[PDB]
């Protein structure tokens, strides 16, 4: 029964991790101060398939 | 596997589309959908949205955004989870 | 209304004749003899 | 100077809230909201429900044919309201 | 003079909201201790 | 003076400290992902802080003070938790039944309002005749509301799960139903309102249209409206119990008021009860 305590607590915080990311995510991404990273980039020239 | 669960999972979404689902994104959807996880998979009729509805979790069902490959298909198969799509009426593209 | 429609067969079916007096009975519409001889006394 | 040009803006305003004659949009606007009107209110809802208000009417070409084409358009949409856009769920699963 | 004037005075019939609308009226405040 | 910007000093801090609570607390990523979490129990919400508003404004409308706004607002709080609400936690969601009948209260409500417009001036309480207005013990009337409600939500769980009721050509009855009961509630409180003079001063004794079917066609038209309500989710023990308790306090109400206008107009409205002798249900009772 600890097991099981103990596990849900664990697959439940790795929820818990994964909410939390997106939502400091899109918290950071209006503000600017992410600008120029790979979550929000600038556009540049084109390109082609090959 | 006679689950009492035949088919009560798209049109109990159906219903409650009033709960707030939180998103998700669609490796992190791959990477618990393998893992023996989920309860369900349920697809929307223009294939552009999906509904998870795994087994434990707060909350059960989310939102994840998909990108159309068989690969996503494979893993839907080789997890055995519970597939169906939510089949919308004929008005509902003709309102837009 | 509705008696621009209706048959004449209709109306002297038994039905209808026994509809107009319960219709009278409920409404209350009963017209007695000492009801005319007090209007007939009340003229002049 | 200028009052004139709003003396005539609101006579105009005026008018049309009356019936002497105008443009048939707003008539057919000033109908659809009298017959709202009428609809909302209990008291005038109720007196709408004696045959003799729909009998005075009917008793006294254009109105049939407008009123026919309601018909097939609410038998269209009536029609494809029961299909389901996908019939066979299964075989597009 | 006064036959047009009098002609005029419904040159079209009263429409179906108007006849809808006046077939529905009411008593309008006959039972006040004012009037 | 130096105490005005002593306070004004001290003002600015406890600004300060609380604006960096609440700027911290809006950057908090931990604080929206739970504010996510507790997104999920919305509907909820409102149907309990509906209440709080509810009894403040019920409250306020007992001593006395109340608008029109609050009045509808403690009508409408009732409705929701009356008709919206019993299939909302005993099933968990809305479809078909509740919001139809949630809307079918709120128009019955509206005749003895309506007509006390059209007829009147206003809504304004007319100086009348202390002992004309019907009263009774309040344990009477809390026992009747309790009962009632106590009926419905009785309906709501007997009652089986919300989509599994049929359709097509079963759903004209309550169509058919509701339809009589608003019909005769509204000739009744026609004919009970064209001839009193105050709000509830009659000059004759009325007996027509329902009146002459059954001696009090108001309470069993709201009678009515429990059975269609209850009859809409299929449940005939809780329209049983209904029907217990709203002909207990509708009989003992009737008795005083039966009483009331006996005593006042003399034979006229004894030779009227011996006309229709049923009180409450066509020759059933
Ligand atoms: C709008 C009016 C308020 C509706 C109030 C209804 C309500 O409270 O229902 C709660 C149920 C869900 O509860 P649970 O058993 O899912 O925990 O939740 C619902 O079913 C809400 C349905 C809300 C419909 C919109």
């Amino acid at each position: 029964n600890m097991e099981e305590l103990e596990r849900k607590a664990n697959v439940q915080l790795e929820r818990q991790l994964v909410m939390a990311s997106d939502w400091s995510r899109t918290l950071l991404t209006m503000r600017g101060k992410l600008k120029g990273t790979e979550w929000d980039p600038e556009t540049s020239h084109r390109i082609n398939f090959s | 596997r006679t689950s009492e669960t035949e088919g009560t999972r798209a049109l109990w979404i159906s219903k409650r589309w009033w709960r707030y689902r939180p998103k998700l994104p669609y490796t992190y959807f791959l990477q618990k959908l393998d893992s023996s996880e989920v309860a369900a998979v349920v697809f929307t009729e223009d294939l552009k949205r999906l509904y998870v509805t795994m087994k434990e979790g707060f909350p059960l069902e989310y939102i994840v955004d998909i990108p159309l490959d068989p690969y996503l298909f494979e893993t839907i198969c080789n997890a055995g989870v519970e597939v169906d799509l939510l089949q919308k009426r004929q008005i509902h593209y003709f309102m837009k | 209304t509705f008696s621009h429609i209706v048959p004449p067969w209709l109306r002297k079916t038994k039905v209808a004749k026994t509809m107009g007096k319960m219709l009278v009975n409920h409404l209350g519409l009963n017209l007695t003899k000492d009801d005319l001889e007090n209007v007939v006394d009340l003229m002049e | 100077q200028f009052k004139s040009w709003i003396f005539e803006l609101r006579e105009i305003v005026r008018e049309i809230k009356n019936a002497h004659y105008f443009l048939d949009s707003w008539t057919q606007f000033n109908s659809v909201g009298s017959f709202i009107h009428i609809f909302f209110h209990q008291e005038r809802f109720r007196k709408l429900l004696d045959p003799r208000i729909f009998s005075i009417l009917l008793l006294r070409r254009y109105f049939t044919i407008k009123g026919v084409v309601l018909f097939v358009v609410a038998a269209l949409l009536y029609r494809i309201n029961n299909r389901n856009m996908v019939e066979s769920k299964n075989l597009y699963l | 003079r006064e036959f047009l004037v009098q002609f005029s005075t419904l040159r079209a019939e009263k429409r179906i909201d108007q006849i809808l609308l006046s077939l529905t009226h009411s008593d309008h405040l006959s039972k006040n201790d004012s009037g | 003076k130096p105490m005005d910007v002593v306070k004004l000093t001290l003002l600015l801090s406890i600004l300060t400290v609380a604006a960096k609570k609440t700027l911290t607390l809006v950057l908090d990523p931990f604080f929206w992902m739970y504010f996510s979490w507790t997104w999920l129990f919305w509907p909820w919400f409102i149907a309990v802080g509906l209440a709080g508003y509810g009894i403040y404004c019920f409250r306020k409308h007992w001593l006395g003070e109340a608008n029109a706004f609050e009045q509808l607002g403690i009508v409408t709080s009732v409705f929701t938790w009356l008709t919206l609400v019993p299939p909302a936690y005993f099933n968990g969601y809305l479809e078909g039944w509740p919001y139809v009948f949630f809307l079918a209260y709120h128009y019955f409500f509206f005749f003895n309002v309506s007509v006390r417009k059209r007829l009147y001036g206003d809504f304004y309480a007319r100086t009348h005749d202390p002992k004309w207005d019907v009263n009774t013990p309040l344990w009477s009337r809390i026992l009747f509301g309790v009962g009632i409600m106590v009926g419905h939500w009785l309906a709501a769980f007997e009652g089986p799960e919300l989509h599994r009721l049929p359709g097509g050509w079963a759903n004209v009855g309550i169509w058919i139903l509701i339809v009589i009961t608003m019909l005769m509630h509204y000739d009744s409180t026609l004919y009970l309102a064209r001839y009193s003079e105050k709000v509830v001063v009659p000059t004759a004794v009325v007996q027509f249209g329902p009146y002459r079917w059954v001696r009090h066609p108001i309470y069993a038209s709201t009678m009515l409206l429990f059975a269609a309500y209850c009859t809409a989710l299929r449940a005939p023990l809780s329209l049983l119990f209904l029907l217990a308790v709203c002909l207990v306090y509708y009989n003992k109400k009737a008795k005083m008021e039966e009483e009331l206008m006996v005593e006042s107009f003399g034979q006229s409205y004894s030779d009227y009860a011996d006309k229709v002798r049923h009180k409450f249900i066509p020759f059933v009772y």
